[PDB]
């Protein structure tokens, strides 16, 4: 499939979505540290056994 | 006697400015007076309290690594002029928020921020930043915390929302202390010496004040000696 | 070919000196910082400067 950049993102919680707007985009003047999301990127994944 | 010794008392605070200060213990005995200033030089110019801007709110602004127009520093450079904010707030407050608000072509100093009457502003000459056009408005809030030493935005513990900016701040008022020890003059010995220091700080913190809040510690430390015991 | 959108996020980040970091003049005198002294700790003249 095509790679979609959103806020949808599986398995993160919304502490992590905090600086990410509705098109998952971190906010310009966030302060952000190591492991912070700043694009929410999802891509499509094949069955997994 | 040999066993008993002089008690150094305090005499005389000589303000030169706002900024610098003298004062005179005396008598001291041989030798104690280099122990006591140096003591008393390594406890103030290390802990003691002040008022230090932690954090700014400037509206509009969204980064210190930004522009405002009309104004010719950037927000960078005003977090940098508010830094040497010299701010004496009164006793039993360990937080204050103090407003600048100004319109129209000049330099903005400190004698234009409106506080409760619990602020002093004793450096009103301190320019913050440069307003180049008569159309240029800035609108800052800006907290004024209780502190010792220097603690870094990083080292602050951590929500925060997007604008305010946080200032590293150095509490500590003094900046300069400078001890002599000379000959003094007392009744027919020749013995009793004399302890100058000289203070060279924001004008925050009255000299008097300080030797006493700097004894206070060195005697809660010595207090541990004193009753020395296995703990 | 077979990209679909890039987004480039730009960081700032003060750096402040501490040890480890290399300091030089400009005669070839370079050295790495070993200690972050009080400034009670460092020398200081008969008008107390440090």
């Amino acid at each position: 499939g095509a790679e979609e950049i959103t806020a949808d993102i599986p398995n993160v919680g919304e502490a992590a979505l905090s600086k990410l707007d509705e098109s998952g985009i971190v906010y310009i003047g966030a302060e952000v540290k190591g492991g912070d999301i700043l694009v929410g990127k999802v891509t499509p994944k094949g069955e997994t056994q | 006697s040999v066993t008993e010794f002089l008690k150094p008392r305090l005499v005389d605070i000589e303000q030169i400015s706002t900024t610098h200060a003298k004062v005179t213990l005396e008598p001291l005995e041989r030798g104690f007076g280099h122990t006591l200033g140096n003591a008393l030089r390594r406890i103030l110019l290390s802990s003691m309290p002040g008022c230090a801007v932690t954090e700014v709110e400037i509206e509009g602004v969204l980064h210190e690594y930004s522009t405002k127009e009309g104004v010719q520093e950037d927000i960078l450079e005003i977090l940098l002029n508010l830094k040497g904010l010299a701010v004496r707030v009164a006793e039993g407050k360990d937080e204050v928020f103090i407003t600048l608000n100004k319109s129209g072509s000049g330099p903005v100093v400190a004698g234009d921020i409106t506080h409760d009457g619990d602020v002093e502003i004793v450096n009103p000459e301190h320019v913050i930043c440069h307003l180049t056009s008569d159309n240029a408005a800035i609108a800052m809030r800006i907290k004024v915390e209780r502190g010792r030493g220097y603690v870094p935005a990083s080292a602050r513990i951590h929500e925060r929302p997007i604008g305010r900016l946080l200032v590293d701040a150095t509490f500590s008022p003094v900046d300069k202390i400078a001890y002599s020890v000379e000959a003094a003059r007392v009744e027919q010995r020749t013995d009793l010496d004399k302890l100058v220091i000289d203070m060279e700080t924001n004008g925050t913190l009255e000299p008097e004040e300080a030797i006493r809040r700097a004894a206070t510690i060195l005697a809660e430390q010595l207090d541990a000696f004193v009753d020395l015991r296995d703990v | 070919p077979g990209v679909l959108k890039i987004v480039k996020v730009y960081l700032a980040v003060k750096r402040r000196i501490q040890p480890g970091d290399k300091m030089a003049g400009r005669h070839g005198n370079k050295g790495v910082i070993s200690k972050i002294n009080p400034v009670e700790d460092m020398p200081y003249d008969e008008n107390g400067q440090p």
